[PDB]
């Protein structure tokens, strides 16, 4: 299954403040009105970033695995929402065939509805934008336009070349674009272009 | 139109922004710095004429 | 430099000014104090874990301890008067808290007094040959101190262990526990002790009594390691005190610059950390401290 990715995957490239302003800037983004699959819990690329999607009514998905073999083998991260607490670990973790969740770890941390998620890899950090916002569709993505603040930046160090998902959703892939985005007077993006 | 803004520029603060290693390098270059204040003054002055 | 005429003169390498007026110097005023911003210090590497545990391991078990993801006080340790040897190679300790590492290793274990200058590069004897080997181009501490009263007892202590045999010199930072019978002789032992086949461990003779050379000393070795990675674990960077509405020179963060700090009415997003302007000039910053 495939969708449009209308608008969306736009997030903050910088942590820097801007009001007012049209600012140019090259970073891996989600190109617009794309092909994004869709799925209603496969292994899927990192060619070079992620974008993931849910549309969720009940909280079904919870987590996200990476790295490369993801057997017990080598260095993976493993990211968990569990009910109150976010867990992040790196472990060669030993994964199942299909993992899922019911109804040499060297770093560790514990913390209707459209969630948007952006992950990528870049010299070693593992930078992690997001966002939250209410929905009245059960079909695909809302058309229309928001940005992806920054969450996390973990410093791994490690190889990522494939992921998937723990629990319907959708995935995009990144690529290096040249943006124009329109900061407000609360230096908040309102509008982009690709280029 | 009739006249420009008068602008000028010192080289040396636009080159080498508060750092002495940065002014003892660029004084090897000799008057760049001093001919492109002049040329700009130049500028300025034949604005207001 | 006598007066303003005198600087025309030299401006015009001439000794006679026509009326006019001149563009002589710049003026430019200079900052009064220097202001260092960053983030209240927090998650402390776990040092105390290593220095107050209860129980070190033999030498020829020494533990290892990795340290990562953290801030690393080193001012506690250099400045602690409870370590009898603190010896560091092609590294300063005061220096360490400007520096950031990738991962740093605390190998601990207990020696005897005597046997703590086998714990530097380019030595010889048991420990520096079949327990534990530096490398020749070690760059990191080793902190030693007395522990009689803690690894010593009335009767003789005698569950620290050192290897007294090997076939072959370990390699730096090479870790060896294995118990195979030594075979001394031709005859191979198939793990059984006799003639020319001894065991490859022995233990330590502790008693609080000993000579200060016989007694217990735990030791920690530091060694610091930069990888294809993130360098995570870092110094404390000491800040100070903030100044407004004077000509300084600041450093936040990452960025340095000069100029005047005053209380802003912008409203930056709660990740926006510094501001620009249209020029891609840093017009604004969040002091780290204070938001
Ligand atoms: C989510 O799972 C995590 C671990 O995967 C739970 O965190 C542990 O909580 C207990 C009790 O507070 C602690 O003793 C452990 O140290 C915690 N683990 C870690 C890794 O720090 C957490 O309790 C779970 N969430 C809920 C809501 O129960
Ligand atoms: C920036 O955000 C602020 C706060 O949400 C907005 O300021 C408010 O604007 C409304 C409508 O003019 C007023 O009724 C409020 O009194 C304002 N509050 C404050 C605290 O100033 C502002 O409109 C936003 N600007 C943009 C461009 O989105
Ligand atoms: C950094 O640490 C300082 C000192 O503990 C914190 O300053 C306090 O901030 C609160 C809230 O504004 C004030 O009520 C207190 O008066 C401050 N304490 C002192 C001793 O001056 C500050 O909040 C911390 N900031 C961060 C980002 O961690
Ligand atoms: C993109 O999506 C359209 C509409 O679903 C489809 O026809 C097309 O084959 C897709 N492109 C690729 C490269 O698969
Ligand atoms: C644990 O990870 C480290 C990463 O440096 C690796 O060197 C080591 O071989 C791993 N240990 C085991 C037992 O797999
Ligand atoms: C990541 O993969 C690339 C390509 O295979 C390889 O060159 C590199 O060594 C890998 N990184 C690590 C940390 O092993
Ligand atoms: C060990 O604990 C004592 C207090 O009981 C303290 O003086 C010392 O600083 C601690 N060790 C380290 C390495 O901080």
């Amino acid at each position: 299954a495939y969708t449009n990715s209308f608008t969306r995957g736009v997030y903050y490239p910088d942590k820097v403040f801007r009001s007012s302003v049209l600012h140019s800037t090259q970073d891996l983004f989600l190109p617009f009105f794309s092909n994004v699959t869709w799925f209603h819990n496969p292994v899927l690329p990192f060619n070079d970033g992620v974008y993931f999607a849910s549309t969720e009514k009940s909280n079904i998905i919870r987590g996200w695995i990476f790295g490369t073999t993801l057997d017990s083998k080598t260095q993976s991260l493993l990211i968990v929402n569990n009910a109150t607490n976010v867990v992040i670990k790196v472990c060669e973790f030993q994964f199942c065939n299909d993992p899922f969740l019911g109804v040499n770890c060297t770093f560790e941390y514990v913390s209707k509805n459209l969630r948007e998620f952006v992950f990528k890899n870049i010299d070693g950090y593992f930078k992690i934008y997001s966002k939250h916002t209410p929905i009245n569709l059960v079909r695909d993505l809302p058309q229309g336009f928001s940005a992806l603040e920054p969450l996390v930046d973990l410093p791994i160090g490690i190889n990522i070349t494939r992921f998937q998902t723990l629990l319907a959703y959708y995935v995009g892939y990144l690529q290096p674009r040249t943006f124009l985005l329109k900061y407000n007077e609360n230096g908040t993006i309102t509008d982009a272009v690709d280029c | 139109p009739v006249s420009m803004t008068k602008t000028s520029v010192d080289c040396t603060m636009y080159i080498c922004g508060d750092s002495t290693e940065c002014s003892n390098l660029l004084l090897q270059y000799g008057s760049f710095c001093t001919q492109l204040n002049r040329a700009l003054t130049g500028i300025a002055v034949e604005q207001d004429k | 430099a006598l007066d303003p005429l005198s600087e025309t003169k030299c401006t015009l390498k001439s000794f006679t000014v026509e009326k006019g007026i001149y563009q002589t110097s710049n003026f430019r005023v200079q900052p009064t104090e220097s202001i260092v911003r960053f983030p209240n210090i927090t998650n402390l590497c776990p040092f105390g874990e290593v220095f107050n545990a209860t129980r070190f391991a033999s030498v020829y078990a020494w533990n290892r301890k990795r340290i990562s993801n953290c801030v690393a006080d080193y001012s506690v340790l250099y400045n602690s008067a409870s370590f009898s040897t603190f010896k560091c190679y092609g590294v300063s300790p005061t220096k360490l808290n400007d520096l950031c590492f990738t991962n740093v290793y605390a190998d601990s274990f207990v020696i005897r007094g005597d046997e703590v200058r086998q714990i530097a590069p380019g030595q010889t004897g048991k420990i520096a040959d079949y327990n534990y080997k530096l490398p020749d181009d070690f760059t990191g501490c080793v902190i030693a101190w007395n522990s009689n009263n803690l690894d010593s007892k009335v009767g003789g202590n005698y569950n620290y262990l050192y290897r007294l045999f090997r076939k072959s010199n370990l390699k730096p930072f090479e870790r060896d526990i294995s118990t195979e019978i030594y075979q001394a002789g031709s005859t191979p032992c198939n793990g059984v002790e006799g003639f020319n086949c001894y065991f490859p461990l022995q233990s330590y003779g502790f008693q609080p009594t000993n000579g200060v050379g016989y007694q217990p000393y735990r030791v920690v070795v530091l060694s610091f390691e930069l990888l294809h990675a993130p360098a995570t674990v870092c110094g404390p960077k000491k800040s100070t005190n903030l100044v407004k509405n004077k000509c300084v020179n600041f450093n936040f963060n990452g960025l340095t610059g000069t100029g005047v700090l005053t209380e802003s009415n912008k409203k930056f997003l709660p990740f926006q950390q510094f501001g620009r302007d249209i020029a891609d000039t840093t017009d604004a910053v969040r002091d780290p401290q204070t938001l």
